RNA sequence: UUGGCACCUCGAUGUCGGCUCAUCGCAUCCUGGGGCUGUAGUCGGUCCCAAGGGUUGGGCUGUUCGCCCAUUAAAGCGGUACGCGAGCUGGGUUCAGAACGUCGUGAGACAGUUCGGUCCCUAUCCGUCGUGGGCGUAGGAAAUUUGAGAGGAGCUGUCCUUAGUACGAGAGGACCGGGAUGGACAUACCUCUGGUGUACCAGUUGUCGUGCCAACGGCAUAGCUGGGUAGCUAUGUGUGGACGGGAUAAGUGCUGAAAGCAUCUAAGCAUGAAGCCCCCCUCAAGAUGAGAUUUCCCAACUUCGGUUAUAAGAUCCCUCAAAGAUGAUGAGGUUAAUAGGUUCGAGGUGGAAGCAUGGUGACAUGUGGAGCUGACGAAUACUAAUCGAUCGAAGACUUAAU
């Protein structure tokens, strides 16, 4: 239950390749033209 | 339904608290799934409300927390004289709906959506 | 021979002649309409397809599988059809009795004929050694520390490998299952529903494609 | 239709000849037992324990001491194995199923009428 | 359903006032009976006299399991209690007063001195 | 197996039984085919072909083993570090305590007994069971697919009939085939019988609180107790291993010579098993050989494509469950029943509250199968799936038909 040898530099950069976060579902908002996240409210005006 | 990562008496106590504290205040901040379940709740207890008769008075005691509010000019009433006497006659004639839910973007400590239950 | 699309409603019991508590799945069996003849020579192997259902036409702008696509649209359109929900199709059956465009009825079966309902398990989810694969499991007491967990995986030094097939834990259900020998005890021609003495498998609202016994 | 099928396919098969009655009643039942010479009756007796869910599916249960030995019998209400039914006398329970009588007998297995 | 170590009582004045149970015949592997199954067992209670006496190893036949069975028209038939009878290896019983309802499964077991020496079939 | 040798391992290769899980050989325990017999058939014995499947539950010992009690068609023999402890136990054995018998003057000792005696580890790699993303399949897509291969099953009893027939002084007593039911085991499902059901109904104890009686809430394992819907389940319900082909094994032959006879053999040609192949269930074109059928999409700048953005199609995002660890799958996004609510209903519980009557009271009766009712069925846009955004083709050469 340890590690029997090392993980090379080749190896840990492959496993991470689909460990990465996604760009916010982010939308223009119709009243002020700020970005908003989808189906949220708003911060910048307060807009559906 | 949900249980909202608690047990069972716990959550029949947030949830009723909940349900109150929105009566009080006509629109509260909170999380979605505690929301998406005191929404039912809050319905619930605005329909024991559009009858007004005596025994849904007393079945819906058994939810609202008893609690007073400070109405304009020192006014004082109970969260049951509130929902059979200013929610009653609101929605005399609409046939659901009762609230609506507004989300919001996530909270800083945690990643929570949090969301708007207001009474609608 | 005979082969209709369906769907499961749900199990009920029937009291036949001579008084007997037969248990029965019905199975709704609507608008099913040939929509191919495939030919040897056309396509190597003589069937007939069927769909079943009925989807919404193509809109503009649809976000669900509710209505149908163009691509789909056209399929159904070349055999005077309406957007169907599943197609499936039938070998046994033999092509040159029935043309495209017909519909199949329910009414194809009679009272006492032999089937096979072959439909789609319900699904259990990521599932234990001993649900997934009936082990018995170990003791609970007497200082135990081996509840569920399945055992040994392998040998030793020879066969320094778990070997392939070894019912490990995974993910039950979601597997094609054919059920033989089942009959029909009615056919209603209006409501549209086959009646099969037994159990099929699947969810409510799944889809089963009874066909004639091969044996 | 997608709902009433179900009993729109059950519903030439339901009885309506038989009785309204509840738990805790002491009904004879008629049955048509086909031996192997003919289909003679014979009847049972008994107080009714429970009863479930409506359709062909309901079910009720009967009662009754033999030998000192308690049977309890368990029919669909639409078996057409029943000729007749009589509820031969009323019960006042406070309760939807009577498991609570497997452990009595005697007086303490007592009814009142109506 | 009645496996091994299962205490019976006996529905006969053949001598045994109560009996437990060692196999279930009709199978290798096979664990449990219902009404019309015979079992190997042997009795722990006498009575003073009798012609079965303490002890003694015997076939038996069982009757009215409180498991009960179904019948072919969805008609249930559960007892109070299990009960079994003692059988000469001919289907035939050993005392002739047998207490006790029967179940009419009985019949077809061709247990018919059983069923011929019964207070009630059912 | 008991050994012999001392070749790897003492900077550690846990050793015996049992549990869980098996896997493979065949010198086969049962089942299938046969030659036989000092085989009349049932009986048995012997040998041959056969490994497809199957090959119990207990009492006694730490025991393997063995004996015994009941069964079964049988209760097979072995390999696998006397299979398997980073899967489990720790009874035996092998630490320190103690004690008896024996040996020793003694400290102590005995593979002589006896009671007691800490089983650690968050899995990197290969392996294995599931489940995603990328890319390739000479355009981009939606659906239906053949099957190269691969996996799973594969067991068998009793009764009846033929038939009390053959065969039998008798006693006993089928072969075949043809019916009917089981055992074990695998699957699918919740209609029935049951289990569970911690946001359903009801009764009840102590105590605190909503001033107060009545009503109700909190806590006491969900306080307890009786039930119980959906879901999930077996012990419950169906289903399965049914035929039937093709090539064979031991074996049985036919015609037939070397060797004018013979003779199963050499030519050839027959028959013959739970065995082989197909047949039956499931997965399967990453089957880089990348397959097949139907349909959908089809322009216009180039200054020469190493080209935008768009089709057809999806996704983001959001309401969800017949699906689910997550992601996938599937039902839906206003041109909308996807979920919540509302209305009606199923099922469950069992006679709500307030009244009036009767009782000293504890209570009872009518209103009224009332009241309540989580997932279950239907209708209804009342509330939320409002707005938007991203990805996504323009089809290579060569030769032959054209
Ligand atoms: C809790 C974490 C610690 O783990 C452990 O204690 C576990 C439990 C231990 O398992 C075992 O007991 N055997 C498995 C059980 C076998 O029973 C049969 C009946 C017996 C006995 C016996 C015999 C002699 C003596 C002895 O003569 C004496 C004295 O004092 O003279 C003291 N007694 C007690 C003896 C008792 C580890 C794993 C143990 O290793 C194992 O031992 C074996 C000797 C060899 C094993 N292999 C090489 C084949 C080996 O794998 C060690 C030695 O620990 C004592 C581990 C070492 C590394 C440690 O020291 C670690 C740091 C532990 N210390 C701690 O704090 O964390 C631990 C991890
Ligand atoms: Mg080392």
């Amino acid at each position: 239950a340890v590690p029997k040898r090392r993980t090379s530099k080749t190896r840990k950069n492959k496993r991470r390749t689909h460990f990465k976060i996604s760009v916010p579902g982010m939308t223009e908002c119709p009243n002020c033209g700020e970005y908003k996240l989808s189906h949220r409210v708003c911060k910048n005006c307060g807009s559906y | 339904y949900r249980k909202l990562g608690r047990t069972s008496d716990q959550r029949k106590a947030m949830l009723r608290d909940l349900a109150t504290s929105l009566i009080i205040s006509e629109r509260i901040e909170t999380t979605e799934a505690r929301a998406k379940e005191v929404r039912s709740v809050v319905e619930k207890l605005i329909t024991l409300g559009k009858k007004g008769d005596l025994a849904s008075r007393r079945n819906a005691a058994k939810t609202l927390r008893n609690v007073e509010i400070l109405n304009e000019d020192e006014t004082t009433q109970t969260a049951l004289q509130k929902l059979f006497g200013e929610i009653a006659e609101r929605y005399t004639e609409r046939q659901g709906g009762y609230t609506r839910i507004l989300k919001q973007g996530p909270r800083r400590g945690d990643g929570a959506e949090s969301v708007i239950i207001e009474l609608v | 021979t005979k082969g209709i699309l369906g769907r499961k409603i749900g199990m009920t019991q029937v009291f036949g002649e001579n008084g007997e508590l037969i248990p029965v799945t019905v199975v709704e069996a609507k608008e099913n309409v040939v929509l191919q003849k495939k030919t040897v020579e056309v396509d190597g192997y003589n069937a007939i397809q069927v769909g079943f259902e009925d989807k919404k036409a193509y809109k503009k702008d649809a976000k669900s599988n509710k209505y149908a696509n163009k691509p789909a649209e056209g399929h159904a359109k070349k055999a005077d059809a309406a957007p169907k929900r599943f197609i499936r199709e039938f070998r046994n059956v033999d092509v040159d009795a029935y043309e495209v465009g017909q519909e199949v009825s329910v009414d194809t079966f009679v009272a006492g004929d032999v089937i096979d309902v072959t439909g789609v398990s319900k699904g259990k989810g990521f599932q234990g050694a001993i649900k997934r694969h009936g082990q018995s499991r170990g003791p609970m007491s007497h200082g135990s520390h081996f509840h569920r967990a399945p055992g040994s995986v392998g040998m030793a030094s020879d066969a320094s490998r778990v070997f392939k097939g070894q019912k490990m834990p995974g993910r039950m259900g979601g597997n094609t299952v054919t059920v033989q020998n089942l009959e029909v005890v009615q056919v209603d021609t209006e409501n549209k529903v086959i009646l099969v003495k037994g159990n099929v498998p699947g969810p409510k609202k799944g889809l089963v494609e009874i066909r004639t016994s091969i044996k | 239709t997608n709902h009433k099928l179900i009993e729109a396919v059950t519903k030439s098969q339901l009885r309506t000849d038989l009785p309204s009655f509840r738990p805790g009643d002491t009904l004879r039942v008629h049955v048509r037992i086909i031996e192997g010479t003919r289909e003679r009756i014979q009847v049972f007796e008994g107080v009714v324990i429970k009863r479930r869910g409506g359709g062909v599916s309901e079910t009720f249960t009967v009662r009754k001491i033999s030998s000192g030995v308690g049977v309890e019998r368990t029919f669909p209400l639409h078996t057409p194995k029943i000729e007749k039914i009589e509820v031969k006398r009323r019960g006042k329970v406070r309760r939807a199923k009577l498991y609570y009588l497997r452990s009595l007998r005697g007086k303490a297995a007592r009814i009142q009428e109506i | 359903m009645i496996q091994q170590e299962t205490r019976l009582k006996v529905a006969d004045n053949s001598g045994a006032r109560e009996v437990l149970t060692i196999k279930v015949l009709g199978g290798s592997g096979r664990k449990t009976a219902n009404i019309g199954d015979v079992i190997v067992c042997t009795v722990k209670n006498a009575t003073p006299g009798g012609v079965v006496k303490k002890g003694d190893v015997v076939k038996a036949v069982i009757v009215r399991t409180k498991s009960g069975v179904r019948r072919n028209d969805g008609s249930y038939i559960k007892f109070d209690e299990n009960a079994c009878v003692i059988i000469r290896d001919d289907k035939g019983p050993r005392g002739t007063r047998i207490f006790g309802p029967v179940a009419r499964e009985l019949r077809e077991g061709n247990f018919m001195k059983i069923v011929s020496l019964a207070p009630e079939v059912l």
